[PDB]
């Protein structure tokens, strides 16, 4: 869970000494971040329906094999769509959740830390996340530093991810 | 043989009054995304011939019956004449999603070809199963943006099914 | 019904081929043309009543024998002048659906193809149209390049009657 | 000769009217076209010669058995080289013909109206053709608006062959 | 049945390479002057009508033989046919400077219509003066430019004026 | 349907006249057609399933690439050498109508009249068929007036192909 406070606790303890003025640094610009990144989060929850479905729609749009071949692991049936846009809205909450925590440890913690072997079990291509993402992070519609840090946080994802 | 903006004219014309505002709202949103429903139109036109080929060899591959002896389809004219009746079918599917109205395909095919089709011997079912696969291969082949900035081709998936619904129904 | 698309798709259908880019040539150009004639369509149904009125008294000023002698075909009485608005007002209308349709089309199939016989069987002579079309094509009060166009019909409809 | 002027001439003319807002709505549509068709146009005829030998060795390359078998249709000998990289420079410059003029003309007037029959008395595959327009439409690399109409006119091309 | 772009297409095909640089850049100046020309015959459209009867007005005022009982264009039929033929000559040149080539006038007039009218018994003099007045008018009307933003029309006048004459000369 | 007898009648009916002794002439002309030519057919029909085997082979034999390349068109696969041998049978059983009818009105009315198209549309080369018909009409093992005939029918199918 890499969040700033978290980790400046951490430096603290490790070091076994008391908190510094470099703490009190990193909580002011935490505060900074967090006084729009919650608003930005705000406006990712109101978009998030759509948002989701339009992910899908791109991915199977990229990807038009995977709608075609019976596999369970492709989304040709209904049930591989459910799932499949279930774990769209899985990363698109992971997104918002670290946007309130304000690093990306709960996407670490949730979702990157076993990404790979699931993939590898299930036959899942990441490039279908990846995919996913990108049209995310086009289609959010936020504006400004939010943005640009909701763009961070999508873009960390996809370099984990690939 | 109407368009979407002569049909709003004859609608507003048989209202006998001139064009409302949210009727103008709604050609303009038309007028944006015209072009967006053309792009869909070129990449749907450049393969067509790849997309009745595949159709007419998935449908014989589906229906050997046709291309069995005796069949509607098997003599080398009447297979000719076969292509040439899907891709016509198919040609005027892109006019009619060309012109926004589904006017121009009622128009050139659909109140005479069913009974051309009943009085030829033709079976009406395999040329609906043939004109739904094309439909359904031309969506494929349409909502795949393969070198194309990222869009939203939504409706028009909706308009273009209903063209091709359209068409598989007036077939029958 | 003349209008761009239609008779591209009537000239790709009589070739007997697919649309090539002459019709998505076509198609930029006419989305072009609508991009401010649908915004000039909707100004001159704000102005439409204004610019009746005042073409049917521009056409009783230039012609002031149509309302001192008495007849039918003259508006002298008060039903003329109903009828008379009344077919000033269908003028304008069918300028307004010419330029919402973006060619001549509207006009020559609800105007133009019988107004000759009519004009001929029912006295009336086309010079007060043309008069009414000239007030309109001056009075319109638009500018740039939708009202050259807004005349281009106008002045249409005038070689049309006469 | 399909070209967007000549064809609304031909309308016009067919009709037995004058020209009307449609043809000027066709022209500055084709104006739109031609201002970045000319350049492409230029800048494939600068890429011309590479392209014409890549699209011979990857015709060569797809399929082999026509450098081997020893006949006078296959590129066997060395003049089977020569005529045969002549109609691949041939379909370039009808290309090239073809996003000058702003139709489908030039190439339905000089290769597409007999190219069945020639095919059909002289045993050359079209597939051949065919292969040889895939690489020229993958490796032309132009950009944007005109890249996608040049894509369509080798498409165009590739349908009329089979 | 030519277009500018088309004779160079045309020259180029003959030559058998391809369009050379010059003829590229005069294509591109063309491109840039072709809505010149554009505009110009719009405004020279829109007052056809007018043309036509100024022009055989003052004809028929220049030659009241024509008029005149026994004459070619006396009749109210032949009168009629008279101005028909002049409307047809003034919409091929609207058509010619369009395209920007006169080859679509000689195509459609000029081959024939000398001789059409020695075999009717019409004096091409007349015509042959009609259509220079009717030139002269139309370049005169083109060249004002009331409410239209400043350009160089003149180039153009060079160009509706040779149409003109090639008109005027091929009916003699 | 181009055969001796229906012809006649057409050319007698097209006249409006009754038969006259031209017909005849073309009778018993046809009888000493069809004297040794009907038993030519059964000689064919016994002959038949190796005559097809051995055509196959030898389009295998001159052209080896379509048993290499994946294509549905190619017999690489056991499919296209059913279908592929079932219009090899196509064309011998259209071969043996043609001896028994007299005229070449079944195959110009079975096989040719859309022939081209279709192997337009499907990516057949036309050569394969013109090696197997040269096979058929090397290896078909007839002697005397019936096997010049039988290879003029055969003849006239290469004639038609290309
Ligand atoms: C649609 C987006 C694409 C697709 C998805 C797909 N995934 C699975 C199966 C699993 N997906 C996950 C992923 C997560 N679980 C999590 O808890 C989180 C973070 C909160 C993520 C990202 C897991 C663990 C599984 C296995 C569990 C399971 O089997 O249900 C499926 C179902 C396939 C399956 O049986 O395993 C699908 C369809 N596949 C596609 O085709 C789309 C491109
Ligand atoms: C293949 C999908 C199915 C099929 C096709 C088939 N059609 C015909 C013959 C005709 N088809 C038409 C249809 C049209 N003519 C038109 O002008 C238009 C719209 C512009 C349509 C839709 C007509 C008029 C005919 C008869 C005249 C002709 O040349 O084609 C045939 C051949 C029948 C014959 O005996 O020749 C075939 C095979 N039939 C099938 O088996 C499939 C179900
Ligand atoms: C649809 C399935 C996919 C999609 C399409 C899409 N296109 C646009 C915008 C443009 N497309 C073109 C294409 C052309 N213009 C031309 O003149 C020609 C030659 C005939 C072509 C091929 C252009 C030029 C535009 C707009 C102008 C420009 O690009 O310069 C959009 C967005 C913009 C719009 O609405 O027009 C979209 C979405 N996008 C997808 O994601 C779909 C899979
Ligand atoms: C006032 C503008 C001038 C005038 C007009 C006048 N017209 C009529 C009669 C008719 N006018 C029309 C014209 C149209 N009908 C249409 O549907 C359209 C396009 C939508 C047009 C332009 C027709 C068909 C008639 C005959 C129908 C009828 O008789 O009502 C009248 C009434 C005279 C009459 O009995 O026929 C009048 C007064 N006359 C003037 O004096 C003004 C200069
Ligand atoms: C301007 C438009 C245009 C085209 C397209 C055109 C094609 C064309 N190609 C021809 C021959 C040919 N075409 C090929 C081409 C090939 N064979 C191969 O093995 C290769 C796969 C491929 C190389 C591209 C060859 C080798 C010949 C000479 C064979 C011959 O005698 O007929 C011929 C017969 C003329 C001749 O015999 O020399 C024509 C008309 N002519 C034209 O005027
Ligand atoms: C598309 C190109 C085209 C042209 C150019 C054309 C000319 C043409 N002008 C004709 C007649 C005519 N043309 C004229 C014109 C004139 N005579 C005069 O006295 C004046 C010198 C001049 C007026 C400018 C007249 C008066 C006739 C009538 C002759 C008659 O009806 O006996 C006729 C005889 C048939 C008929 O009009 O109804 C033709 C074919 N036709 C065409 O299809
Ligand atoms: C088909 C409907 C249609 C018309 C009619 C049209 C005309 C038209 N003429 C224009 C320009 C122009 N038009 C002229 C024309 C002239 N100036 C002179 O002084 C000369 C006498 C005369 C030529 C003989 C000029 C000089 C310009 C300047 C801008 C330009 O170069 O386009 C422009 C540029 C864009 C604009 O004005 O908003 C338009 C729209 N555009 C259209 O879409
Ligand atoms: C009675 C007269 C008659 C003829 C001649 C005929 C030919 C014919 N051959 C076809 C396909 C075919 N034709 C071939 C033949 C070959 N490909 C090869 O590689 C070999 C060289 C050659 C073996 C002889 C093959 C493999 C197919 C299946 C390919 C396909 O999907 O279209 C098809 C398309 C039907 C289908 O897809 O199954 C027709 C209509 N049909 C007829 O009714």
């Amino acid at each position: 869970m890499k969040t700033p406070l978290t980790e400046a606790v951490s430096i603290a303890d490790s070091q076994g000494r008391f908190l510094s003025s470099t703490e009190i640094q990193v909580a002011f610009g935490r505060f900074r971040q967090a006084k729009a990144g919650l608003e930005a989060a705000k406006a990712l929850t109101s978009k998030a329906d759509s948002l989701i479905s339009g992910a899908a729609q791109a991915v199977y749009n990229k990807f038009p094999y995977t709608t075609q071949m019976q596999g369970p692991n492709y989304a040709a049936d209904q049930r591989g769509k459910d799932k499949c846009a279930r774990d769209i809205g899985y990363y698109l909450r992971m997104v918002t959740y670290c946007l309130i925590a304000g690093g990306t440890g709960p996407m670490d913690e949730y979702l990157i830390a076993g990404i790979d072997e699931i993939n590898r079990t299930f036959e899942l291509s990441p490039s279908w996340y990846i995919e996913a993402l990108k049209y995310i992070k086009a289609n959010h519609g936020l504006s400004g530093d939010a943005a640009v840090e909701a763009n961070s946080y999508l873009d960390y994802a996809i370099n984990a991810l690939s | 043989m109407f368009d979407a903006f002569t049909k709003v004219v004859s609608q507003a014309d048989t209202r006998g009054e001139m064009l409302s505002t949210a009727q103008i709202d709604a050609l303009s949103q038309m007028v944006a995304e015209s072009n967006k429903r053309l792009d869909s139109v070129n990449r749907i036109t450049s393969n067509a011939s790849t997309i009745v080929s595949n159709a007419a060899r998935s449908l014989f591959a589906e229906q050997p019956q046709l291309i069995a002896p005796g069949g509607n389809a098997y003599t080398s004219r009447r297979m000719a004449a076969c292509l040439r009746d899907m891709e016509i079918i198919l040609r005027y599917v892109t006019y009619a999603v060309f012109a926004g109205d589904a006017s121009v395909l009622e128009d050139r095919c659909l109140n005479g070809l069913r009974e051309t089709y009943l009085a030829l011997g033709t079976p009406g079912s395999s040329v609906a199963v043939g004109v739904g696969k094309m439909k359904e291969a031309a969506l494929a082949i349409v909502n795949d943006p393969a070198g194309i900035t990222p869009g939203d081709c939504s409706a028009l998936a909706s308009e273009i099914a209903g063209y091709f619904d359209r068409a598989a129904a007036a077939v029958s």
